[PDB]
RNA sequence: GGGGGGAACCUGGGGAACUGAAACAUCUCAGUACCCAGAGGAGAGGAAAGAGAAAUCGACUCCCUGAGUAGCGGCGAGCGA
RNA sequence: UGGUGUUGGCUCUUGGUCGCGCCUGCGUAGGAUAGGUGGGAGCCUGUGAACCCCCGCCUCCGGGUGGGGGGGAGGCGCCGG
RNA sequence: GGGCCUGACUGCGAGGCCUGCAAGCCGAGCAGGGGCGAAAGCCGGGCCUAGUGAACCGGUGGUCCCGUGUGGAAGGGCCAU
RNA sequence: GCCCGGAUAGCUCAGUCGGUAGAGCAGGGGAUUGAAAAUCCCCGUGUCCUUGGUUCGAUUCCGAGUCCGGGCACCA
């Protein structure tokens, strides 16, 4: 199945492209989560012109990506919970982080966009990457306390 | 396993023919029958859950017209449906057919 | 009949018909028998050698 | 690990690039960097299997402007065929006595043909054959025209016979043909096997086809063009 | 606009067994009985991606014939264009 | 219960496929390890030598193998055998 | 018991016996081509009467008969089995 | 019926990715001996099951086949 990138993909490519994955990955994955669009004629058709506009709004993210990049680089969140001397009662998440900047700093990010493969259950100071934009790691420091 | 809510492949009846005996083909006497016994073959219908007009569309659609739906989708696109119900959007998407 | 006593052919050696149905105790005579028979096909007597029925 | 010669030859060939009988014809004179009239040899390879004994390609063809290369004829005749064999084009009669001529130690040839009253050629056959030189009739060596027969032989006549490693091996002459009298000397070996190809194989009859010359670089070249 | 009813008559989905095979399982009974849905005074079918041997015909439906023929068949019973 | 659809992504490892890049081939004889099938009387190194050392492989113990360094213009070849 | 030989034949078959049928049995003779024999002659298995099983289905070889528009082929038919 | 294993000396087996048929065995061709023992020996010997080919030669390598031992499958 063909499938017009709306991304640059490491395992795919690149925005713009058309690649060919199972049905599954992409047609599950892919377009709900708006990454990439099936392969039809009319898509293909308006897919030229667009490729401009795409990698218009592509480089916009990287601009946002940029200035918010420097702007959260240099800050550490702290998270107010209850927890133990060597374990928190509670449980923290991308979500939680997100609250912990908006209603506490005010910055605005997404949590989704936050890697979190295991919601911290230990105080102390945390470094993570968040990629708003790829090839765009950015580290961050966390604060978890009581 | 009812109809296919795109195609509308119902179940159909069939028959179990339980043979035996090497085929004449393969220098086999012929295939004697041993009993036929009546049996339905269902559709391989599956659920499609998609999101319409914020609103989640469920399609026991066989599955050969899995991606068939999604055609509507985009099909869709040129269409206006809110706010109406899942049961609006279902029969509209079902009208695109 | 038997396993020891089995049965035969007579293949013409030239026109290659099997043209005879015989038996023989494999016992008794483990070789091939062959045999002055008239082919038909070839229309004349031939030997025959012994093929397997 | 090679000669400036010949690595200079593999300075200008391309490992994987598609050529053709014309423009490779144009590679293989331009590398002929030996010092001599190199043999311009296109090398083959045959989709049959050789252990399938049915799949030998043995046979010949008088390529178009000749050869290039040397052809003698010890040709084996007696009986009028003598001094027909001795002429047009055969120099080494004869005529059936010169198997007593052969020792072995006398190879001053570069073929063999014997008319098919001989015969007495098989057996004398035990070295005579072994340098793949035994007169054989399935690739043009042997004929009552046992002159008529060398007269193409001079000809530039190339054989063709199918290898343990499913490969044919003629090559169309010397480095001294251009890429156009090749051009006639390369397709007249391949479509030779277009005819001579075994019925009943697998895949295609050729795998591939690659043209090198005497110390020369191979050449990828693209058959059937 | 629909609902529901309508003797038989029609499709469309489902769909027996007894019985015959002098047993019986394939098969036949029979796509019948019956059930369900739908209509309509009819229904269905209907304008060739057909027929099938003539370069032949020319949507469909039904009558006779083809023909118990071609055929199918524990090559049996039978069925049967 | 195995295939398959539904049903995806990463990676760890294994069995094929084809790329390629390489090495690998030994009665006697023949210097030596001769895989065939074609041309070959020529080749090579200042797009650094026979030589010496080091390194690993094969090694049939005769040897070859490929890579480095001194070396680095000295080796062979059909023909000899 | 010895000699040679394979008639333990091909195509057939007057006639008969036996018999519900089907089966079963005897066979002159004729032709093809042979065996033995000088020939006369005999030889179509065995001194005889048991040593066996209809049809269907299918296999194997010959056949080249049919081959679904045509040529092939699939597939069958027929012969032997 | 298909697929699996074997066929090599008078036997069992080895058996170059073809250059060698061999290990033992049975003996014996010999010599001792009136006979016969221990004995000497080279070993004797063999299509490496048959049919054809690869080959610069093919037990090998290849196609076909035969027989045998085995399994699987049908059985009118
Ligand atoms: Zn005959």
């Amino acid at each position: 199945m063909k499938v017009i990138l709306l991304e640059p993909l490491e395992n795919l490519g690149d925005v713009g492209q058309v690649v060919d994955v199972k049905p599954g990955y992409a047609r599950n994955y892919l377009l709900p989560r708006g990454l990439a669009v099936l392969a039809t004629e009319s898509n293909l058709k308006a897919l030229e012109a667009r490729i401009r506009a795409q990698a218009k709004r592509l480089a916009e993210r990287k601009a946002e990506a940029e200035r918010l990049k420097e702007i959260l680089e240099n800050l550490t969140l702290t998270i107010p919970v209850r927890a133990g001397e060597t374990k928190i009662y509670g449980s923290v998440t991308a979500k939680d982080i997100a609250e912990a900047l908006s209603r506490q700093h005010g910055v605005t990010i997404d949590p989704k966009r936050l890697a979190l493969e295991k919601p911290i259950k230990e105080l102390g100071e945390y470094v993570l990457t968040y990629k708003p934009h790829p090839e765009v790691p950015i580290q961050l420091k966390v604060s978890v306390v009581a | 396993s009812k109809v296919c809510e795109i195609s509308g492949k119902r179940p159909i009846v069939a028959n179990s023919i339980q043979r035996r005996g090497k085929a004449k083909r393969e220098g086999g006497v012929g295939k004697k029958t041993t009993g036929i016994s009546k049996r339905r073959q269902y559709p391989n219908l599956q659920k499609v859950r998609v999101r319409v007009a914020g609103q989640e569309i469920t399609f026991r659609v066989a599955a050969s017209h899995i991606p068939k739906v999604y055609e509507l989708v985009e099909r869709a696109k040129g269409l206006k449906l809110e706010g109406l119900s899942p049961k609006e959007i279902k029969k509209e998407l079902l009208k695109l057919l | 009949a038997s396993e020891v006593r089995i049965k035969l052919l007579l293949e013409c050696t030239e026109c290659k018909r099997r043209n005879y149905a015989t038996e023989k105790n494999k016992r008794n005579t483990p070789n091939k028998l062959e045999l002055r028979k008239y082919c038909p096909w070839c229309r004349k007597h031939t030997v025959h050698r012994e093929v397997k029925i | 690990k090679h000669g400036k010669r010949y690595r200079a030859l593999l300075e200008k060939v391309d490992p994987n690039k598609v050529y053709t009988i014309d423009e490779a014809a144009r590679l293989v004179k331009e590398l002929a960097t030996a010092k001599f009239d190199e043999t311009v040899e296109v090398h083959a390879k045959l989709g049959i299997d050789p252990r399938r004994s049915d799949q030998n390609v043995r046979g010949t063809v008088s390529l178009p402007h000749g050869l290039g290369k040397q052809v003698r004829v010890l040709a084996i005749a007696k009986g009028e065929k003598i001094k027909e064999a001795e002429e047009a084009g055969a120099d080494y009669v004869g005529g059936e006595e010169i198997i007593q001529k052969i020792l072995d130690g006398w190879m001053d040839f570069d073929a063999v043909v014997a008319t098919p009253d001989v015969g007495a050629v098989g057996s004398k056959g035990r070295i005579l054959g072994p340098r793949g030189l035994l007169p054989n009739p399935k690739a043009g060596t042997v004929g009552f025209n046992i002159g008529e027969i060398i007269r193409e032989i001079k000809a530039g006549r190339i054989e063709f016979r199918n290898d343990k490693t499913g490969a044919i091996h003629a090559p169309v002459g010397k480095a001294s043909f251009p890429p156009e009298k090749l051009a006639d000397n390369i397709r007249a070996f391949i479509r030779a096997l277009e005819a001579h190809k075994p019925e009943g194989a697998k895949g295609t009859f050729l795998r591939s086809v690659y043209v090198t010359t005497t110390m020369g670089p191979s050449v990828r070249i693209n058959p059937h063009s």
